[PDB]
């Protein structure tokens, strides 16, 4: 059929025509037909290349390959594969151990990580913080699927944590170690506590993504998290004070905590330049109001602040969240305020705010039949 | 986290389809059949959720750029992620036609998972990514070159 095609593709070509042979082999088995008969073609004529690109069309179409046969036993050609990995996991090019170190996140079989653990292992103390980023995952993921490969995989990732600078392994490594032991990554965490708040951002990320866990875990760490919790309000990221209001709100119905939490939101819809982003935080903010009737009325001015996005979808979601929270405490500030985005409509832009000054006249008119 | 990246058109097919995280790709060329409706309504034009997953998606083109995410991950991060897949992917392919995209599929996963890593991100610029792929490396030329020296 085609499949002889190929097989001649692989044994005649050479780099370049392998390249485009394995895409169609990966395009084909993909879409459906498992090329069945090429295992061992491609074990012959594209392993041992040396063309980088080619290589990862191989750990490609390794991740897609049926590892089985008929009887549930693995095919023998992958004993040959497992050289070839191992090479890789050895090799002169960081990428290519990085790029394997990914690769075996993903495989399953034992029989086939078994014979590269001491590689995999020996990767963690790599001088280059590419391969170390990629093998304390390949730890962590050969644990969780696989666990008495490795029984001390817990104790290696809290080792490499302790020793490790670069950022990106940072992260990488406190994801990892909470994922297989709870109990080493809240020691970590415990060591490293004071300076949580100026850690990076991606570290501080999976750091308050570890603490909701731990919240229900221990309730009694929940007050130290709290007051950590509402330091990282003050983040130097977005990102970090997204979460850190997501959170704050997940762990306490209290309304200083959830006012607090609200105008970081609106804080955010008004920084950010992203419009879809604005529409997001101010759903936060609208939810919050929802559940906590009052809590949030000393903020509507700061809601109507966001009105000076030039966005109608915004504008509208603003008005809408304000308009609920008119009392006759705010109302008439509140109509100065409308009445003011009233009159700059006729001078500033005044074809492009038609829509928005139609929805200025109407909020005013809200505003008139509530009282 | 990034359970997933896609590239599909607006009728809900995986034109490529990358799974980063707890998740099969039969799984996500599923969910994507399942896309379209609620993208095509004005609920949100970044974010609809359906199953226990969220979709944060803009269009490219004719096509769509897809992550699939949990319910729970960090919105403003994974905003920002689509972005930056968006531009690798204008920035590799000539042109943002379907076909164009098929050409440079391959490639365009391997940039994909130098992004995610097991749904987390990496705070890379489009540069570090080009460099990455590019896989230089100052040890291999050294070693090959002590090899040659013996």
């Amino acid at each position: 059929p085609t499949l002889q095609e190929l097989k001649t593709q692989l044994e005649k070509g050479n780099d370049e025509t392998k390249i485009e042979t394995m895409k169609r082999i990966l395009t084909i088995m993909l879409n459906g037909d498992p090329l069945h008969g090429l295992l061992m073609h491609i074990i012959r004529f594209v392993m041992p290349s040396k063309s980088k690109p080619l290589k990862k069309l191989l750990y490609f179409y390794y991740e897609i390959c049926p590892k089985l046969d008929s009887q549930g036993k693995l095919k023998q050609e992958f004993i040959l594969v497992c050289n070839g990995i191992r090479n890789d996991l050895q090799h002169p090019n960081e990428y290519i151990r990085g790029n394997t170190l990914r690769f075996l996140c993903k495989l399953r079989e034992p029989e086939l990580l078994e014979p590269l653990l001491s590689s995999v292992r020996a990767c963690l103390e790599h001088r280059h913080a590419y391969v170390r980023k990629n093998a304390v995952f390949a730890v962590a993921s050969i644990y969780q699927h696989a666990p008495s490969l490795i029984p001390d995989a817990a104790d290696l990732i809290a080792t490499f944590l302790e020793g490790e600078s670069d950022p990106t392994c940072k992260r990488n490594g406190f994801a990892a170690l909470s994922s297989i032991s709870h109990d080493k990554a809240l020691s970590y965490l415990g060591t490293v506590f004071e300076g949580i708040p100026n850690a990076e951002e991606l570290l501080q990320l999976v750091e308050i993504e570890f603490i909701r866990k731990d919240a229900l875990h221990n309730p009694q760490n929940k007050p130290r998290y709290l007051r950590l919790i509402f330091d990282l309000l003050e983040a130097n990221t977005s990102t970090v004070v997204y979460e850190a209001a997501s959170s704050l709100t997940a762990l306490t119905n209290n309304p200083v905590a959830v006012k607090a939490a609200a105008g970081k939101f609106i804080e955010l819809a008004i920084k950010e330049a992203d419009n879809n982003v604005k529409l997001i935080v101010l759903d936060r903010v609208d939810q919050l109001r929802q559940k906590n009737e009052g809590i949030l009325d000393d903020l509507i001015m700061e809601i109507l602040r966001v009105l000076s996005s030039p966005d109608i979808d915004v504008r509208r979601k603003a008005l809408e969240i304000a308009l609920e929270m008119v009392s006759s405490k705010n109302v008439e500030e509140v109509v100065l305020l409308l009445k003011k985005e009233l009159s700059k409509t006729v001078e500033q832009e005044y074809e492009k705010n038609s829509e928005y000054r139609q929805l200025l006249i109407h909020s005013i008119h809200q505003c008139a039949v509530k009282f | 986290v990034v359970l997933a990246a896609s590239i599909c058109t607006r009728g809900g097919k995986a034109v490529l389809a990358r799974a980063f995280h707890d998740i099969k790709r039969s799984r996500v060329e599923a969910l994507l059949a399942s896309f379209p409706k609620a993208a095509n309504s004005g609920t949100q034009h970044t974010t609809v959720e359906q199953d226990n997953v969220r979709f944060v998606y803009q269009p490219l083109d004719e096509l769509y750029m897809v992550l699939i995410t949990n319910k729970q991950s960090n919105i403003l991060q994974d905003i920002d992620t689509l972005h930056l897949f968006a531009q690798v992917v204008t920035n590799t392919c000539r042109t943002l036609e379907e076909r164009e995209i098929l050409r440079n599929a391959y490639e365009l996963i391997s940039a994909f998972d130098e992004i995610i890593n097991l749904g987390y991100r990496e705070n890379l610029t489009i540069n570090q990514i080009k460099t990455f792929l590019e896989m230089e490396s100052h040890e291999e030329r050294i070693q090959e070159i002590i090899a040659r020296n013996k």
